[PDB]
């Protein structure tokens, strides 16, 4: 019958049916065992006490297949509520996913879940596709990792892919850190989900970080109020933007890597010069962690100031962004001309797991 | 007048000059336009030019090309190798003993006299050390005597290999020799000598060849693949599974377990059994030749934080402090130690301030990890955990406004 799109991130799982315009199933990528023996999704947060939480996906690479399994399993039956056998299945994957994972994704999908067909698309690519393009550079930033992924004509360009271990997860920890340095105290694993919420509600990237600091230090206008689950209220000030700033200045968090604007120019520059023009004018942003008001305009400034003054710079950041890798998945999987592109079980069962190697 | 020069002209200025002019005349006739022009710019401006060629390779590739000074470097490089030597030769130049990591002071300007005391110190600070040598320099072809400039008390007698590039060139009235240093230098023997009734130290040095790709990460990659491609596979059914563990995106677990001692404090056979192989992965095909590699390192590895004030090398006291603490000393790494075959900067560590330049002896524990595909694209060489490195020398260069350190080190093991 109807195809399937399951986007596997390190924090969230985004899952649904091809052709819809938003994932029906969006739930945390955690598996819980205890010291009877297996729990997934929410009814594993619920549980947290009797059990120990593991994140099967780390920095967007799959690190424990046994838990993924549970993950994928829950997904089909407890979440989407269909059967691996009646539906073909599109899956996403991080850039620079090693040949073995891709390979192992196949068997498991075929020889376990037993799906007539499947496909695997790089994440940033789908995300670029959902925005009608097939050449450009994607800043994809999720819960455990961010990537600058330069793409030309549908193909990601591995030599120039830029990777950075710093995402919303880290940006929450730091929010927890400097909020604490302030009066408040955040300690539990279930108190974090609170700051995580503040971050999503209240942070924002400053167009020019210093003027923000000084406006903050010399007046009250920037101060938002938050309302804790029951009763009490916290107040937040320059934290509101010191947090996402990390992205541009990882040093905030003790990292000495380049920031988001610099790794973009860096990635663009490892690319054939003929194509740089198109990268600059097709900078697509995607991922939970790109959702900060102000983020597009800062990238557009920080980038403007690194590139040749004659250069034309365009920073594309749609509101549908947070779930775009999924959307491009659904578009792709629903496309008449794509149907003769799956890897079918007859495709697998016969020729090996080495088939998935689909550089078009 | 020699038909073929000797391998060492020793004290015989007159023949050396007589042969080098003849040679300078020849060789100059083989330079092309860009080459001569290059030479013509060296004479007018050699200090700034040499400086550039010392610390040229540490910037981003695009900062390297976009340098107004790099045009000249490349041209002078070419010129130098245009004429590779005959057969070996011995050259003479003065050093500052600073260069050898002897920060004290042999004996000052007006003394014509050298302390037995200071002398023994020196012998001790440079015995069994390799010291990496980089950048253009002028050298002379005979030992100085009465008449020649003698600017330091330190005189280096160096045996250049059969194939070295060497440029003898006229400048107003004397003959000069230009070379591009590219090797490390062992001092075999230092002796006290006298010249014009004055006392000077004389160091006998020889070149230990190691391969050094510097900024030519391509050259480097070919090499790397040429050795490590059949390794990608050869690595056997249980090390194959284990290998893909540090090279599974996240290393701040596998290192962080080794740093704050996991092994005999916190035993956890879930990673020990990983290690006893991830270690033999590197031990599968050990390094096929003396290889220089570059590690960009962060403040922890040298007992500091990002925020420590003694990490601001824009202030020399902190350098001087850094040197006292580290120069001469040998540091041990509990972690698998993660280096690249090329000196270029990069986004992953754009802002790190300590470059570790490591000579690795032939036959040591490691591997060109960047020989797997997919994984591919940063020219990585992995060095086996529990490695110890000898820091022979600390240098420094400005990178933008930020001052960084280049640590010349040898892996002992
Ligand atoms: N650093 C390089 O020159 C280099 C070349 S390739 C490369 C790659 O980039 C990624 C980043 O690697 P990395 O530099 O984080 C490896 P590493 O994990 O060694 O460094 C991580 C952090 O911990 C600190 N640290 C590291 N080793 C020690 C130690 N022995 N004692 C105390 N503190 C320590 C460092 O200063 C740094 O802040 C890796 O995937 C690696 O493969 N890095
Ligand atoms: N408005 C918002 N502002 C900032 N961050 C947000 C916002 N909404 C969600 N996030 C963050 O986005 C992250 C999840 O986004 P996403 O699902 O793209 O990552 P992932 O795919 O789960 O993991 P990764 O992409 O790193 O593999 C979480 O850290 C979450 O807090
Ligand atoms: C449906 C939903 C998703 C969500 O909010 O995002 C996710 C949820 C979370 C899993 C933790 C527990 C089980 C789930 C709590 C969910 C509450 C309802 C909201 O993994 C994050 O916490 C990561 C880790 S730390 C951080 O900063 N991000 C972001
Ligand atoms: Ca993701």
């Amino acid at each position: 019958t109807t195809a399937l799109v399951c986007d596997n991130g390190s924090g969230l799982v985004k899952a649904g049916f091809a052709g819809d315009d938003a994932p029906r199933a969006v739930f945390p990528s955690i598996v819980g065992r205890p010291r009877k023996d297996s729990y997934v999704g929410d009814e594993a947060q619920s549980k947290r006490g009797i059990l120990t939480l593991k994140y099967p996906i780390e920095h967007g690479i799959i690190t424990n297949w046994d838990d993924m399994e549970k993950i994928w399993h829950h997904t089909f039956y407890n979440e989407l509520r269909v059967a691996p056998e009646e539906h073909p299945t599109l899956l996403t994957e991080a850039p620079l996913n090693p040949k073995a994972n891709r390979e192992k994704m196949t068997q498991i999908m075929f020889e376990t879940f037993n799906v007539p067909a499947m496909y695997v698309a790089i994440q940033a690519v789908l995300s670029l596709y959902a925005s009608g393009r097939t050449t450009g550079i994607v800043l994809d930033s999720g819960d455990g990792v961010t990537h600058n992924v330069p793409i030309y004509e549908g193909y990601a360009l591995p030599h120039a892919i830029m990777r950075l271990d710093l995402a919303g997860r880290d940006l929450t920890d730091y929010l927890m850190k400097i909020l604490t340095e302030r009066g408040y105290s955040f300690v539990t694993t279930a108190e974090r989900e609170i700051v995580r919420d503040i971050k999503e509600k209240l942070c924002y990237v400053a167009l020019d970080f210093e003027n923000e600091m000084a406006t903050a230090a010399s007046s009250s206008s920037l101060e938002k109020s938050y309302e804790l689950p029951d009763g009490q209220v916290i107040t937040i000030g320059n934290e509101r933007f010191r947090c996402p700033e990390t992205l541009f200045q990882p040093s905030f968090i003790g990292m000495e890597s380049a920031g988001i604007h610099e790794t973009t120019y860096n990635s663009i520059m490892k690319c054939d010069i003929d194509i740089r023009k198109d990268l600059y004018a097709n900078n697509v942003m995607s991922g939970g962690t790109t959702m900060y008001p102000g983020i597009a305009d800062r990238m557009q400034k920080e980038i403007t100031a690194l590139a040749p003054s004659t250069m034309k710079i365009k920073i594309i950041a749609p509101p549908e962004r947070k779930y775009s890798v999924w959307i491009g998945g659904s578009i792709l999987a629903s496309l008449s001309t794509f149907q003769q592109m799956w890897i079918t079980k007859q495709e697998y069962d016969e020729a090996g797991p080495s088939i998935v190697h689909r550089k078009c | 007048a020699f038909i073929e020069r000797p391998e060492d002209f020793l004290k015989d200025k007159e023949n050396a000059i007589q042969w080098e002019k003849k040679e300078a005349e020849r060789v100059e006739k083989n330079l092309d336009t860009l080459e001569k022009e290059a030479l013509e710019l060296y004479k007018k401006d050699s200090e700034q030019i040499s400086n550039y060629s010392q610390t040229r390779q540490y910037f981003y590739d695009y900062q390297i090309e976009s340098n107004p000074r790099e045009k000249e470097y490349k041209n002078l490089r070419n010129a130098i190798s245009k004429n590779k030597i005959d057969k070996p030769i011995n050259v003479y130049y003065f050093e500052s003993p600073e260069k050898f990591a002897f920060n004290k002071e042999i004996r000052t300007e007006n003394q014509n006299e050298i302390s037995l005391e200071k002398f023994n110190e020196l012998k001790e600070t440079i015995q069994d050390k390799l010291f990496k040598q980089d950048g253009f320099k002028d050298v002379s072809l005979y030992e100085p005597g009465n008449g020649d400039e003698k600017p330091t008390p330190l005189l280096i007698h160096l045996k250049l290999p059969k194939n070295t590039g060497m440029l003898p060139y006229i400048n107003s009235n004397d003959v000069k020799t230009l070379i591009e240093q590219d090797y490390s230098i062992k001092i075999d023997k230092i002796v006290r000598i006298v010249i014009e009734g004055k006392q000077y130290i004389k160091a006998e040095a020889s070149i230990v060849n190691s391969l050094d790709f510097k900024d030519d990460v391509s050259k480097g990659d070919l090499w790397g693949k040429e050795n490590y491609s059949d390794w990608s596979n050869k690595l056997t059914p249980n090390e194959l599974a284990d290998v893909n563990d540090y090279m599974r995106g996240g290393y701040t677990a596998i290192n962080n377990y080794l740093i704050s001692n996991g092994p005999l404090n916190n035993p956890n056979p879930e990673l020990d059994s990983k290690v006893n192989n991830i270690e033999n992965a590197l031990k599968l095909t050990p390094i096929p030749s003396n290889l220089i590699v570059y590690r960009r390192s962060g403040p922890q590895e040298f007992g500091l934080t990002l925020t420590s004030p003694e990490y601001d090398f824009n202030k020399i006291e902190n350098i001087d402090a850094f040197k006292e603490k580290w120069e001469g000393k040998v540091i041990t790494y509990p972690n698998f130690i993660s280096t690249s075959i090329g000196s270029v900067n990069m986004s992953a560590f754009a802002k790190r301030k300590i470059i570790l330049r490591i000579n690795i002896p032939k036959d040591s524990p490691g591997a060109y990890l960047s020989a797997i595909p997919g994984y591919a694209g940063e020219y990585e060489v992995l060095l086996n955990h529990g490695s110890k490195f000898k820091i022979n020398k600390v240098d420094s260069y400005k990178d933008g406004t930020v001052t960084k350190l280049i640590l010349d080190a040898t892996l002992i093991n």
